[PDB]
């Protein structure tokens, strides 16, 4: 297998896609990105022992959190509009906008190119304005994806 | 004499520049609270709920 | 679609209006502004599977929080008075003063002019006095609007 | 209406009064003063919408908190004694001492003089001693008033 | 009445007494001392007013907390022993050692001498050893007294 | 017995193995490693006595937490795949990948070589991407092993 | 009684003993120690008064916590083994290893020699590995003893 | 004159920049260090769960 | 445009005026004068590029520093007095004396006459006495103006 | 007003008085004397403008720095003794000796006589011995006065 | 490749251009010119090795600092005016004047002609007046460019 | 009172004594000697006034610094040995050697003989070897005494 | 072993190579050259002893700093272009140009020839222009190499 | 006791030994040598007194700093190699080369011969090349010894 290698944050390229089209939603100027697939663990014990008998995964989730400093009207209007539409105002409906997400990062010494892809990321809240005196507006998204669709070396 | 005071007075003056560049510690502490302190109350939906 | 661009916080222009008139309520000396439309997400799982099946929006609101350093007697007496009234003392009635809020910000190199507008913002608490020795008084509001009425590029 | 203006913390004059007399209770050497009228907000929704239907004020309060560095025997003995009396020892009775409070501040360029007055402020606890090595004793009061009785420009 | 005045922490003299004798229990080398009489306050609201109707005191105690840096064998063995006895080991009995406490301070420019006295202070826990590399041992007590027996100007 | 001795963190060598094979899973570039065997302790008390009567262990586990800065595609795809399998995507199944873990360290002046080994470590969440502006990606695992299988001096 | 005196942390000499033997368990390289005998206090009130009627000790323990930087194989293997045994692996049984503890500290000017001894200290979790990049491994124990068996001046 | 201006200008610059070189390496600590709440206070795993 | 030209320091003509009157405040015998308008800069960087995305001005001030060797009682008593007042003693009030400053200077070959004017210069500290053995007293002022009101060629 | 004029350092006449008496404390042989009244300044900025909204004074003090080359026993013993006393040894009390200071100086051409007087100057440290081989002992004081009590032309 | 050769400072020709026009802004009389392209470096270390794993670049800027002795009204008024404008007064706006800079130097023996060109140089502060008694006014600029656009031998 | 008078450095006689005996420790060849009694000052400021309310002393020490050019084995071996002992090697113990110090100086015209005495001077660091090519070895001590025990005219 | 010997600076011959080729990068006219391998040290201390328990090496790097007075276009263009390329303009990429460095110096009496070689020296900033009136341009590099690859006597 | 005496720097004889053998490491041509044993001091203060209660030593080290002008390949290769080895390249390991150091120096009139010896001196960095134009290479070492093993008169 491929040797483990350092990854440099600034080498990453994050992208968002509409799952209806696979069309890109314009997004840029990231500063921090965390992508964490997770499960809850049921550690199960037994009748006559202090030791763990079995352990089981449940309730899968992909935590996505992104800090970014370039505003996108398209991303914000996609979020307002829900799935398959854009809006300039809050929509009174129960379907959230679902984003496909992909992040591509070279290894620090070029040993592999790591691609991570996540399906159906939803964001419970969207920061529109994030003004602080003497600073550029910086925006924090916290959301949850359904699953990791791809984690591979995508280098030739 | 204008060196003897002046150099270390001017270093004193860039104690002014050191305001924001030391304050950077405080700003980047806070900008980590936003990823590290927030996570204390958020799971109380579990830990209390 | 419009290219994402940086936004400089100090370029912003926040305004408050009475929804009964569309008249401006005098407010100035802003330092921080965060505007965040949100929904409760019901994040739904099935019998068979560890994966999420569906996610649904419910209770909508817009979180508004503002830090500011110029005190306004009008804004305070409007808040005390409740809807369509102004008062110099706390009122023993159940109607909170509802403010229409708008913020206008040019993008950092003139790509767009982002306008955000929020209906029926209410504030649970109003800091009247906020004195710290050797500092100007600084005031923090936290409140909730009903919906985003506008998020658009308002440039020519 | 009057233009919003900066307020300088050190321009403030805080006074306490016995509501039985309107007589001054001696108090001095404040370092912080926060006065915040507050209500709880009930946000309410209908059966067929994600959007808020109504929002309502309840359970009114005025949070008062003061940090100060000159000890007052009169203030402390008034607190111990309860309404209309002073005591040199704890009293075994259910009525707390209620203080009327007033804070007066010029605006930074003298555009107005903001007066805030609060009725029936009570303090659940009174710091008698607050010693720290190499420091003057600094005392923190947290309390709650019934209502704001006045918020006005009191300049000529 | 007496003008409020600054109090310098280091001018204070704390002393502890056995309530059985009024004899001094040897204690020294304090660095912080906070004494706070408190009551639980019930803030009572009424039928359909949003305003507070009444407020009542109900459970009195005096919070005492002391940080100190000279160890006392007498104080520690009195705490172990319980009322009217001294011991070198934990005692399996339900009576805590009750200390009478007095603190005396001149005001910073001699306007008054404030004496605070507290009856039946008890400490849930006693730090015996409190070692850190390159530091003197420093000990923090937290406890509760029954009442303030004296708060007066004791100057001539 | 062997004299207690300092241990230097950078002298450590952590390794992960598949328990199906005892084959190494490629993992490298750790910065922090903490391994902590733990039990729930029931601290039992009797009638009348204030002293603890007995204390009992139950529900054993080993807390493992590792911070590391070289990404491993093998480790990540083993975690996704579950036991005895490797996957480029999240798996909708209940079995977590169980790793055997071993860490080996010389003592700081060669008195001993401490080997710690832990069976069936599982991790509830796997950070895939962990980007921050101007930083190498830094990955933190938290997980639990079933037991410590070895803690011994493995020096010659 | 002996005058209260400062205690210097680095003058301390901590030791651990097996309560089955009174034999020493090798332990060294301490950096912090806290020993705190504690009880819970029930504060009780009468029917007719806001003042405390009585206060009572219950549920005694001695909080012991130690930070140390020299690893001991004996201490760890004792902890694994439980009472009267050592083990190189986790044991599936319900009896924890109970340690007797003693700490001896001269006072700073040699006025006394404070000996503190604690029976049946148990640690719910044992840190085996505690590596951080560019640091010696540092271990924190938190545990609970049954009682203080001795607190005396052992000088003579 | 040269030893005056030619020193004191460098005091202006370096008195400031010393706080950059240290201050940046402080934020490279803050994000881990106040990040440590994630391993200290955040994890209800430590017993609360 | 005007050819750049040398400027000779001893050709300068510094004057101070009271902003209430435009009346001159007597001041003479300068030896150094530095006027430097400044802004705080903020620069945008993101994961997208190693190059600067944006740069913005904010916190504007004019650094004024003057060294002079003739003492003025009028200047010192204006500084003590605060706005629109003169005093022979320190004043216990929050308003600093704001000075209008103007400096006029011919270019070395008479190509232009540079006039620099600065509004609302305030000086945090005033040297009253600056005696050194065998020297005339020499005074250094450091202060902040609000804005440059004029920078022009004032030659005919 | 009086023309600004040069001041020659060797024309100065510094004196110290005990504020309890107005009696002179013998002091001589100055070589440098700096007196500088100062305030802390706070400047207000908001997103309204890049320019300063407001500026305000707070902590007033008068920096006094004196270098002198004749030792005074009276000055040193006054400093040791605190207010209203002289001592031959360090005093274990909290009150520093407060000195009143006056410096009188003719202008260089006799146009005026500047009198500067400062109340309640205190010095955190006193140089007793200041020996350097081949030099007379030279002593430097540094201290803070409360306020300037007089700055006037005291000529006839 | 071209032989390395000495460069004589007085042979350099420095020019500033407006990036909106490529039109020259009049500047003259340089004495010092330092141009330094710089990146922040991040180095990776892990417990695998005492040696550096990786090194990476971020936050590119070009430090430009110039000392010059001929004042330019055009340059100063360009700096005040911001992009595409000149002003005789401070402007209350967010955008600094960005200059293109080019410096052209023959090598000392004419082996090459080095051209250095830097885009979008901004200066946080502009010295307007820099008077010292008995000296020509000398101005020092410190600023930062976005990138080096050209570094070449421009000889025939 | 005694007239202030010059003091000539080369007239001084410095001696060190062991506080256990009052016996002399051989010391010679001083070049510089500074003795400075000091206290930490705390100043009280509040919202009541821009002027200082109070000022108070706390941490007393005497800064002693001596430069000398004759090496003493006795002084060095006393410093190594700690209180009441002499050593030829570093001692692994917590007590520094405390020296009594006295300096006796006639005034320049014989008006007085100033004796300064300092108790319990301790030196954190001792230079043993201080070689510079072409120079005699020169040693600088910096240390802290507890108090000044005598400052008097000791002439007949 | 070889007798230690003087080294004369002007006898040194510094060279740079591209690590992709071992091809020489033209560089000349050095004036100062400092090469310094360094490690971070950590020292262990515990309550056991005042003496050091352990000392350990970690972050290795080789500090390289060079002052030189002949400009090289090849060196500058290699630095701009990153690994394996020259460029005439700044590059928006994450990899710094890594240089191999070697310096060869005969000893002053010819006793040995000292060769020092360093791998992967990187320079965070490159001075392009370093002009000072009346002087040749002089350039200072500061950088970090990964390791010393050779330090030997290379004489026959 | 032995009379204190002047010491001439050029009379000193410095030697380094390998602590594994007591074999000499060739080193010569010193210009400066400083050896300074040190401890950290902790001082105790409490509100009982303004004077120091206690002072204590910890963190013993010996600061060794040497400036020298004859290069030694043996010393440099010993440093690179670590304990018990020599190397011609940086070694990727944790253990610094520990040197025993001894300096022997006659007093200036031959009254004694000071021998100073220091154990386990380590140097965080080693200057290899230290070229300055027109100078011999001059090398400065800074290091920490564990203890002074001998400070004695070694004359007959």
């Amino acid at each position: 297998a491929t040797s483990p290698e350092g990854i440099w944050s600034n080498s990453g390229a994050l992208t968002f896609e509409d799952p209806a089209d696979d069309s890109e939603i314009l997004f840029a100027g990231v500063r921090d990105v965390t992508i964490t697939p997770a499960y809850e663990h049921a550690e199960l014990y037994t009748i006559d022992s202090t030791f763990r008998d079995e352990v089981k995964r449940y309730e899968h989730n992909v935590n996505v959190e992104i800090t970014y400093a370039k505003f996108s009207l398209e991303f914000a209007q996609e979020w307002l509009g829900g799935p398959g539409a854009t809006a300039t105002a809050s929509q009174d409906d129960s379907d959230p906008m679902k984003f496909n997400l992909e992040n591509v990062t070279p290894s620090a010494s070029g040993g592999f190119e790591r691609t991570t892809a996540v399906e159906n990321v939803v964001f419970p809240e969207l920061p529109l304005d994030s003004a602080t005196y003497g600073e550029y507006e910086e925006y924090s998204l916290t959301g949850s994806g359904r699953s990791v669709t791809n984690l591979a070396d995508t280098s030739g | 004499d204008a060196r003897e005071w002046g150099t270390n007075l001017i270093d004193k003056f860039t104690g002014g520049i050191r305001s924001k560049i030391s304050g950077l510690r405080n700003w980047l502490s806070e900008l980590r609270n936003i990823g590290a302190e927030v996570g204390i109350d958020v799971p109380t939906i579990g830990g209390g709920g």
